């Protein structure tokens, strides 16, 4: 299996510098020359750096022009691509990609870099519960909603991850420049009532991870 | 909507509103407002726009309250800033949800079944009957309920209302009663 | 110092056969070597078809790469088309850079009509100690996507603090979230209040009630 974890994502204030990670593994990283791609939901996939499997040869995408610096350590077997004097234009998602000689054979699963002024806004995290009748209905559905944070993304995981069948997590609206997204999990009534459903919201922007459980509501 | 046909009988007086500003009780037909003839909720809704498309800025209230009719005084809200006079309509007493194996539900009561009694009071809203149960201290309730929809020329008949005898349990987590009834939504 | 070129929007029916363009803007093209990627709703992209014709296996057998020299185009071939096949492509090529075409949403339809599913939540108990009260309305297992969501108070018309998301698919049908913004004091200022999503001329509609339980 090959492996590629990108690091060092969230917000920078424009003109301002970071510096993205991507550690390898699975194959001989020296064998293999790598780059990086970036993706605005827009403009679609932009090639950014590529680097030889020696580290000898520096290529960079005219879309950017004498910003950024690829380097890789062979040691550690990682990527390092310093961004300097960004614009509000560079945010995207960016992705690092191992070469095969004439294309990227895989990818990593990327980081949302945000290029904004605005100071990142942590979520704040409340619980969904029915408050019709809990009916006899062998079926429920629960969910946690996720108000105004930024920027993108989070991601929520439901008893850590261990309800995953009847899971869905719907997309961000953005009003007043926060986002604000919900995720649900659909268990029966035998399983609500007797054990504990708590869905786990984490934000890498704001770095804070709280957990809450869904209670039945009172009166 | 329904509560635009029936007679302006105040139901829930908002927190912090010009109705409560004045101390408007729960249960105040207003008939009467500067203007104004207030006879169903459409008049008042009506009467509301026309007193802010005229920019009048403040009025007099008319209202019947044990049987005489009130002359207070009260401030105009704006019907284009988003402002309200702060008053809900009667909210029913009729049964939306019944919990499966609650004490309501070891009885025998159905949704669309209207409460009219409460231990021999008589409710008018479904937050009277929560208030009476609020503080029934977890013993034996009983209430007087009216089950299913009657034929025209039918409804202002003695008929033999079916009495319950209720006993509130507690609540296993937080510790509070509940006899497990829903309002219809 | 090329761009490619690619259909933004194709749709084929489920269990056809779909040829996808990638016609190269200036130059040669069997000059220089062209890549297929798949991209799934939000996922990494996939190598699909590297070296022109050539395949990974653990794709399926029905993805094929190839080389029009004539209309100077590059054509991945898609027979039998499945609903797991439902998803972006992008085409790929080089010379002294490396760019990427514009993107191909290859939607699928054949799915039979389905009326949403709503789900309502009133605002927690945790929000209203902040006199901040949130009505969440998720509509779930519909297709196709095009619905007309909008919030009633008492079934009068509200369109203040609205929030709706745009429709985008999951399983094999799309989901959509919808929310009304209102303070603690607005939230038991009525009585009912209704989530109304029109969908193919259906519409569907649930409520909340401020008032709660005894």
């Amino acid at each position: 299996e090959v492996q590629l974890v990108e690091s060092g994502g969230g917000l920078v204030q424009p003109g301002r510098s970071l510096k993205l990670s991507c550690a390898a593994s699975g194959f001989t990283f020296s064998n293999y020359g790598m780059a990086w791609v970036r993706q605005t939901p827009t403009k679609g996939l932009e090639w950014i750096a590529s680097i030889s499997a020696g580290g000898d040869k520096t290529y960079y995408g005219d879309s950017v022009k004498g910003r950024f610096s690829i380097s890789r350590d062979n040691a550690k077997t990682t990527h390092y691509l310093q961004m300097d004097s960004l614009r509000s234009e560079d945010t995207a998602t960016y992705y690092c990609a191992k070469t095969s000689r004439v294309y990227f054979d895989y990818w990593g699963q990327g980081v949302m870099v945000t290029v904004s002024s605005a100071e990142t806004t942590a979520p704040s995290v409340y619980p969904l519960a029915p408050g019709t009748a809990l009916k006899s209905n062998s079926m429920v559905t629960l969910g946690c909603l996720v108000k105004g944070y930024f920027p993108e993304p989070v991601t929520v995981t439901w008893n850590s991850g261990a309800l995953s069948s009847g899971v869905h997590t719907f997309p961000a609206v953005l009003q007043s420049g926060l986002y604000t997204l919900t995720s649900s999990v659909t268990v029966p009534s035998s399983t609500w009532s007797s054990q504990a459903v708590t869905c786990n919201v984490a934000h890498p922007a704001s770095s804070t991870k709280v957990d809450k459980k869904i209670v039945p509501r009172e009166c | 909507p329904k509560y635009l046909k029936e007679p302006v009988v105040v139901g829930y007086v908002q927190r912090d509103s010009i109705a409560q500003k004045i101390g408007i009780k729960p249960g105040d037909k207003i008939i009467k407002i500067n203007g104004y003839e207030v006879r169903t909720w459409e008049d008042l809704r009506d009467a509301l726009i026309r007193l802010s498309l005229d920019g009048v800025k403040e009025t007099t209230l008319f209202l019947e309250r044990n049987g005489e009719v009130l002359h207070l005084t009260i401030k105009v809200p704006n019907v284009q800033k988003g402002e309200e006079l702060g008053i809900a309509p009667l909210v029913k007493p009729v049964v939306g949800g019944v919990k499966k194996g609650s004490p309501a539900d070891q009885v025998g009561i159905k949704p669309g079944d209207l409460i009219l009694e409460v231990n021999g009071k008589k409710i008018n809203t479904w937050y009277e009957l929560v208030e009476e149960v609020r503080k029934s201290q977890g013993k034996a309730i009983k209430l007087k309920i009216l089950r299913g929809v009657a034929m025209p020329g039918a409804e202002d008949d003695v008929v033999k209302m079916i009495e319950k005898e209720l006993i509130p349990a507690k609540d296993p987590k937080t510790g509070t009663y509940f006899i497990g009834l829903f309002p219809k939504t | 110092q090329f761009v490619l070129t690619q259909p933004n929007s194709v749709s084929t029916n489920l269990g056809s056969t779909v040829k996808l363009s990638c016609k190269r803007s200036t130059g040669n093209i069997g000059s220089n070597y062209v890549n297929w990627y798949q991209q799934h709703e939000g996922r990494s992209p996939t190598t699909m078809i590297y070296r022109d014709d050539k395949r990974p296996d653990g794709v399926p057998d029905r993805f094929s790469g190839s080389i029009d020299r004539s209309s100077n185009s590059a054509l991945l071939t898609i027979n039998n088309v499945q609903t797991e096949d439902e998803a972006d492509y992008f085409c790929h090529s080089y010379s002294s850079g490396i760019v990427f075409g514009g993107g191909t949403k290859l939607t699928v339809l054949g799915q039979p009509k389905s009326t949403p599913t709503l789900t309502v939540f009133p605002p927690s108990t945790e929000e209203l100690q902040g006199n901040k009260a949130t009505l969440v309305c998720l509509i779930s297992d519909f297709y196709p996507s095009d619905v007309e969501v909008a919030w009633k108070a008492n079934g009068a018309p509200i369109s203040q603090g609205v929030d709706t998301a745009n429709p985008t698919k999951q399983g094999n049908k799309y989901i959509a979230s919808s929310f009304l913004r209102l303070t603690a004091e607005q939230w038991r200022s009525r009585n009912s209040f209704t989530c109304q999503v029109t969908h193919e001329g259906n519409t569907v509609e649930k409520s909340l009630s401020p008032a709660e339980c005894v």
